[PDB]
């Protein structure tokens, strides 16, 4: 278990990723 | 510089909810893409994290704890609060609230920057009782040199904490609060001495201030040589 | 799962040397790892993050280092001021903290002074006797103190608490208090504290007779 769950947000704000293109592909825009 | 204070009730009764608030300040919390949380520490265990909202309401939770944690922030009165439901004695501990930092750059930032000073939280079946305190009298027998020892003994409250102080704050040298200890009858014990100049004995006057604040106690002694007859 | 182990649980260190002391994790956590100093009463401190990156405002004294499965903080040149404990924790996935590190100072023994204070006629009027016997400034922690009523030792009837240890001069306090009942602390009339220790050459007894 590493790697960045994000299942354990309700939700990731688009706000805190940076480059991070993973996580760009669930944010969410505000 | 930004401050973090907990408050909330030291004592809450088993099969109900825990409701904590941090006021943060010197910082306002919107707009800021910091997450805010709140980390405990059970009595001798270690911390475990518990949950960290954002100003865009994003929570961030540990899992083992998400099903019983509600997480909330109020942008206007600066201020997030966490409430935790159907508590246990799993539950007491010392919370803290905590500026966390969260990042999926470069550099991952995954951490807490700063912390409040905590607030011990205690699940307990019971009814709170305020202290009594007596004194710890100078004599002949607790002077050794020109150095004399006196002091109060916090007696039969609960839950945790008290808070002593002496002559309203005045005087802090030399003082030492013991640790409460738990005593047979459930209820805990402790005691506070200070160490002064016992020429002043008699002319200097040593008042102890106790505070239990989960009953609304407030009790000042003053404290001097008992009848020596 | 990951799991933050520390070793060791606790440390003591002369002033002035250096403290390496150490973190590990059961997956390997690449250099998602920071550390925590936690002063007893006082909110805990962000040392490094990074797992060797220093927060700002932390002396030079304070360095991290590691990666994967083994980091290590060390702290040169130790202050008594440092004494507190130390808390890893790994951000792979989450937040997740190690057990901790109790880092205590050394320093040259030091006897106690001990003072020894009767009942207060306040807490007689109740139906309980608290007498309190106190040992103030020493070092080693570890002290023995038995209680003598009529050179009548006691047992179970007593309890200590000992004070964190001193931030400044790395010493301990502690207290004892037999509690009896206000009837039969009229049945008898010495009441002694002896105390045995490493700063003492032989025990010493203070006591007290009833109304001096």
């Amino acid at each position: 278990n590493n790697d960045f769950h994000f299942e354990v947000f309700n939700f990731v704000p688009c706000s805190i990723c940076s480059n991070n293109p993973t996580c760009w592909a669930i944010c969410k825009r505000i | 510089q930004l401050q973090l204070q907990e408050s909330g009730p030291g004592l809450v009764k088993p099969s109900e909810t825990l409701s904590l608030t941090c006021t943060v300040s010197g910082g306002s919390i919107s707009s800021s893409n910091y997450y805010w949380g709140w980390i405990r520490q059970p009595p001798g265990k270690g911390l475990e994290w518990i949950a960290s909202i954002h100003d865009s309401g994003s929570i961030y939770y540990n899992p083992s704890l998400r099903s019983r944690v509600t997480i909330s922030v109020d942008t206007s009165k600066n201020q997030f609060s966490l409430k935790l439901s159907s508590v246990t004695a799993a539950d007491t501990a010392v919370y803290y609230c905590a500026r966390h930092l969260v990042w999926f750059g470069e550099l991952r930032n995954n951490w807490f920057d700063p912390w409040g000073q905590g607030t011990l939280v205690t699940v307990a079946s019971a009814s709170t009782k305020g202290p009594s305190v007596f004194p710890l009298a100078p004599s002949s027998k607790s002077t050794s040199g020109g150095t004399a020892a006196l002091g109060c003994l916090v007696k039969d409250y609960f839950p945790e904490p008290v808070t002593v102080s002496w002559n309203s704050g005045a005087l802090t040298s030399g003082v030492h609060t013991f640790p409460a200890v738990l005593q047979s009858s459930g209820l805990y014990s402790l005691s506070s001495v200070v160490t002064v100049p016992s020429s002043s004995l008699g002319t200097q006057t040593y008042i102890c201030n106790v505070n239990h604040k989960p009953s609304n106690t407030k009790v000042d002694k003053k404290v001097e040589p008992k009848s020596c007859d | 799962e990951i799991v933050m182990t520390q070793s060791p649980a606790t440390l003591s260190v002369s002033p002035g040397e250096r403290a390496t002391l150490s973190c590990r994790a059961s997956q390997s956590v690449n250099s998602n790892l920071a550390w925590y100093q936690h002063k007893p009463g006082q909110a805990p401190r962000l040392l490094i993050y990074g797992a060797s990156t220093r927060a700002t405002g932390i002396p030079a004294r304070f360095s991290g280092s590691g990666s994967g499965t083994d980091f290590t903080l060390t702290i040169s040149s130790l202050q008594s001021e440092d004494f507190a404990v130390y808390y890893c924790q790994q951000y792979n996935n989450w937040p997740l903290f190690g057990p901790g590190t109790k880092v205590d100072l050394k320093r040259t023994v030091a006897a106690p002074s001990v003072f020894i204070f009767p009942p207060s006629d306040e807490q007689l009027k109740s139906g309980t006797a608290s007498v309190v016997c106190l040992l103030n400034n020493f070092y080693p922690r570890e002290a023995k103190v038995q209680w003598k009523v009529d050179n009548a030792l006691q047992s179970g009837n007593s309890q200590e608490s000992v004070t964190e240890q001193d931030s400044k001069d790395s010493t301990y306090s502690l207290s004892s208090t037999l509690t009896l009942s206000k009837a039969d602390y009229e049945k008898h009339k010495v009441y002694a504290c002896e105390v045995t220790h490493q700063g003492l050459s032989s025990p010493v007894t203070k006591s007290f007779n009833r109304g001096e």
